[PDB]
């Protein structure tokens, strides 16, 4: 059934991915401030 | 055991089955289940060919499609009368929305320099009120940041919580004897009407998600 | 009770439903309806007497529900199925006509009529 | 509400983003071109 | 634009399906000339 | 509490089996036919050309 | 041409037929699909002008 | 606590006010249906599912108020 | 004691405000009916069921409101 | 006494509910006039509609009014 | 202290009033759609995206309001 | 404390202001749909202006909301 | 003291109510712009600057209200 067709969406979707890494770090710090429960 | 993690896996397993076990022999006439996934594909093909309609409409069609299917399936999973929060874990949906907003702002900046901010002067208008219309254009630009996530999150969470609260009341309603359950069908019918509605408001929210983040992407991709 | 007429013909006529595209949007008339005068625009029209339906493509005219339930329809020339590939050839001409240009209004109207026929 | 204040935010968010990325790649490379394959094949047969 | 000119053109445009008969074409084609007058002094007959 | 919620879901699936499973059968059927008719028509079409 | 009639006689696709057999006999199928996947397009015009377009909208 | 419990019951009543907007909303969708159908006749087959949808969506905003009301009232 | 009883009597009153909306709503559906039927008298036989549906639903928003009023009024 | 106070204040609040019905009645009568003035002869059908519309509009207010009385009197 | 908890639940009730406007708003967009469709039934496919946009955008202000309510209630 | 209670009350009252913006947005879109159904074709000119009008109607509501957060946190 | 500090915050909250009228207001001007332009196709050259004036003026009542809200909150 399935067939892999490469999608070079890496350079296309580069600003989306950049926001994700920043938020990964930022939600950690927000979590750290709340985990001092 | 992390319930949220387990139901995210369950969503993944549902989606794999929809293009495999749904499909039955790579039919050229179309498998009965797989006919659904033709129609969804086409009404979103013609929607994002409509909405952004570039030469890269389809280049952002997978992104708009996995936001469709994620919300479409996770608003079946959240509808099970014995299942745990996903979208009602608001933090995943709102975080994802803010991420998409930041990835739009960055895309607009990347593609159109610092004259990306020329987007926020809306129209030719008298020069003494040109700066005002930048302040309350930029304000509206990151209102899209939280609006997109919070719309879906609130609807799914509130619906399930409403049903559960009415179910709990009907527990104490049925703790008044069966003669009250002569003419006592109406609160059950109210939860039923809501149960029909909660799938609906999730697919409508999924469509609203995917049409609005095509419109925002129209703004971000096409400067004016 | 319909009165549908044209100069050369007094086509069809009682007439149960008439469905019209007018400067009032689209209107359906069944029995007594309010006595109005409406400018008929170029139209795709269905006329039903019972469930039997006669289908007309219409050049615009005037429509008037009369206070006596006489639906006076006056038109110039028309059926939609008799009228209907040469319309695609005429479409190329009208686009060309818009290219050159009262001539502007003519060419614009031709494009409008072409669209309207193309709809059915 | 306790359900909207865990501290397991990053635990959740990691597994959550793993499901998203999986579906994105999965759609984009696998399942989307297989639907378009049906379309193009149907048209190629339609032509033939 | 003028209403009766609008309807006229619409009828004329309608005189162009492929099955069309001469009488239709004649009902929406005329080569007449309106002999413009004044007062006596008559501006020349211009094609209607 | 949650058994009431299951009664509502059970009612929901009852409505679905009345209306939707035959409707979706009809929908699926409709598409299956349309695709098939185009395909079999096209097969006929080239055969005419062969004979010509 | 007799053989051509015979070849249509011995196969009349009309229910199913794997798209893999169609790819194997016409790798152009997979080529056009791939070029579309690469372009960021998903319109097949004849699947719209001689097949439906399944949209409620 | 007598104050806090009283505050719940008062706050519940306040949320109940919101229902007025939804009530008017339902009528507005149906008013459009009646006007449109009276004009055209025949449009109704397409339009009737849309009219139900319009009622439901207006109602849904109402239900969000209703869950806050019930959260205080019952809960 | 006094606090709970007070909260009930105040909260009931507050709830009653929501009910006004449904009253206006009902009138809007009926208005559309009259105007519509004026425009085409023979649309009436189809439209009268539809109208009653719109009325009932507008009223229904009122029923839920009034229930909450009585729950606060009479426990 | 706080409980008695709550009754009299509470009664006032409930009185607000009636306003919607008063408006409602006006809207029905306005529609009657619009329909009648446009058609003339729709009237014989429309007259039972108008009375009905009055009654239903009034009724929602009436529910408010009885709640006002119940709190007022006790 | 009791005052704080009281204020949380009272404040929750108060905020909920803001939602009513959006509930009317949704209905208004659908009313326009219904009238537009009856006056031209072929407008629908271009209009359907704009209609959905209007539903969401109208709703959004109400959900911001509701979120403040949830900040008080849950928070 | 009374001050802590007071910020919770003040935040609640400010939130109601959003109501007007929600109505506002619907009024722009209603006119958009009506205009386009009249013309079949006004939309191209109208749509940029309409998005401006929506934004502005919404913006007023956001002023209410921003006061709510300034109260609640501050 | 505590009551006065409270009254500053509370007074600000109450003040914020006036803004709602401007929210509706800007929209009525833009709606009329759309309606006018849909009637003429061509009123717009006069009407667009005229409409921007109408927006600015309608917005202003909300802004006066907002100013008072800030004076109460911060002051």
């Amino acid at each position: 059934m399935l067939k892999r067709f490469p999608t070079p969406i890496l350079k296309v979707y580069w600003p989306f991915f950049v926001a994700g890494a920043a938020v990964y770090y930022g939600m950690s710090k927000a979590a750290d401030l709340s985990s001092n429960t | 055991l992390t319930t949220f993690s387990l139901y995210t896996i369950i969503v993944l397993l549902v989606i794999t089955s929809l293009y495999t076990l749904t499909n039955n022999n790579n039919k050229i006439i179309g498998s009965r289940w797989l006919i659904s996934q033709e129609a969804i594909y086409d009404t979103i093909m013609n929607m994002t060919k409509g909405q952004i309609g570039g030469k890269n409409w389809g280049l952002y069609f997978p992104m708009i499609f996995t936001l469709f299917m994620f919300i479409f399936i996770a608003n079946l999973i959240s509808m099970i009368p014995y299942s745990f929060a996903l979208s009602a874990h608001l933090v995943f949906i709102i975080s994802l929305s803010i991420v998409i907003w930041l990835g739009n702002t960055i895309l607009g900046l990347y593609k159109h320099g610092w004259v990306f901010f020329s987007l926020f002067v809306p129209a030719g208008t008298p020069l003494p009120l040109v700066p005002l219309l930048v302040i309350i254009e930029t304000l509206s630009y990151f209102a899209r940041a939280i609006s997109l996530g919070l719309r879906l999150g609130s609807n799914i969470l509130a619906g399930h919580l409403l049903m559960v609260i009415l179910a709990g009341l009907t527990f104490n309603f049925m703790l008044i004897n069966l003669f009250t359950l002569v003419f006592g069908f109406v609160p059950l019918a109210m939860i039923l009407a809501i149960m029909m509605l909660e799938f609906a408001i999730g697919i409508i929210q999924g469509y609203v998600w995917a049409i609005l983040t095509a419109s925002y992407l129209k703004d971000a991709v096409y400067l004016h | 009770k319909l009165q549908f007429a044209l100069p050369h013909e007094t086509l069809y006529s009682e007439v149960t439903q008439v469905n019209l595209p007018a400067k009032s949007g689209r209107i359906g008339v069944l029995a007594n309806h309010v006595p109005t005068v409406e400018q008929l625009l170029p139209g795709v029209v269905e006329v039903m007497e019972g469930s039997n339906s006669k289908k007309f493509f219409i050049s615009g005219g005037f429509a008037t529900v009369q206070p006596d339930s006489q639906l006076c329809v006056t038109a110039i020339e028309a059926p939609l199925e008799s009228f209907s590939e040469n319309i695609k050839n005429l479409l190329a001409e009208a686009k060309k006509n818009v290219s050159s240009s009262r001539e502007a209004a003519e060419a614009a109207i031709q494009v409008e009529v072409l669209e309207n026929l193309q709809s059915v | 509400m306790p359900q909207l204040v865990p501290f397991y935010f990053m635990n959740q968010l990691t597994y959550g983003f793993l499901l998203m990325i999986t579906l994105l790649i999965l759609f984009s490379q696998f399942f989307l071109p297989m639907i378009l394959r049906l379309y193009v094949s149907r048209l190629f047969i339609s032509k033939l | 634009i003028s209403y009766a000119a609008y309807l006229n053109v619409a009828a004329q445009a309608i005189r162009s399906t492929e099955l069309q008969t001469a009488s239709v074409l004649n009902r929406s084609q005329t080569d007449a000339f309106y002999t413009q007058y004044k007062n006596a002094s008559e501006p020349t007959p211009i094609t209607k | 509490d949650e058994s009431i919620l299951l009664l509502t879901f059970l009612g929901f699936t009852g409505l679905v089996a009345k209306y939707l499973a035959p409707a979706y059968k009809d929908f699926a059927d409709a598409r299956m036919k349309k695709v098939s008719d185009v395909l079999n028509a096209s097969r006929n079409k080239h055969v005419e050309a062969v004979k010509d | 041409l007799q053989s051509t009639l015979d070849n249509i006689q011995s196969a009349r696709p009309f229910d199913e037929l794997t798209v893999d057999d169609l790819t194997k006999i016409k790798p152009e199928i997979d080529a056009k699909v791939e070029e579309m996947v690469k372009k960021g397009k998903w319109d097949v015009p004849g699947y719209k002008d001689r097949f439906g377009n399944l949209n409620v909208m | 606590m007598q104050l806090v419990l009283a505050a719940k019951y008062i706050g519940a009543g306040i949320s109940t006010i919101g229902l007025l907007g939804a009530g008017i909303g339902i009528a507005i969708v149906f008013a459009a249906l009646i006007n449109g159908v009276s004009r055209n006749p025949s449009i109704k087959d397409t339009v009737f599912p849309m009219a139900i949808l319009g009622f439901a969506l207006s109602e849904a905003t109402g239900l969000f108020c209703l869950m806050v009301s019930f959260l205080l009232l019952f809960g």
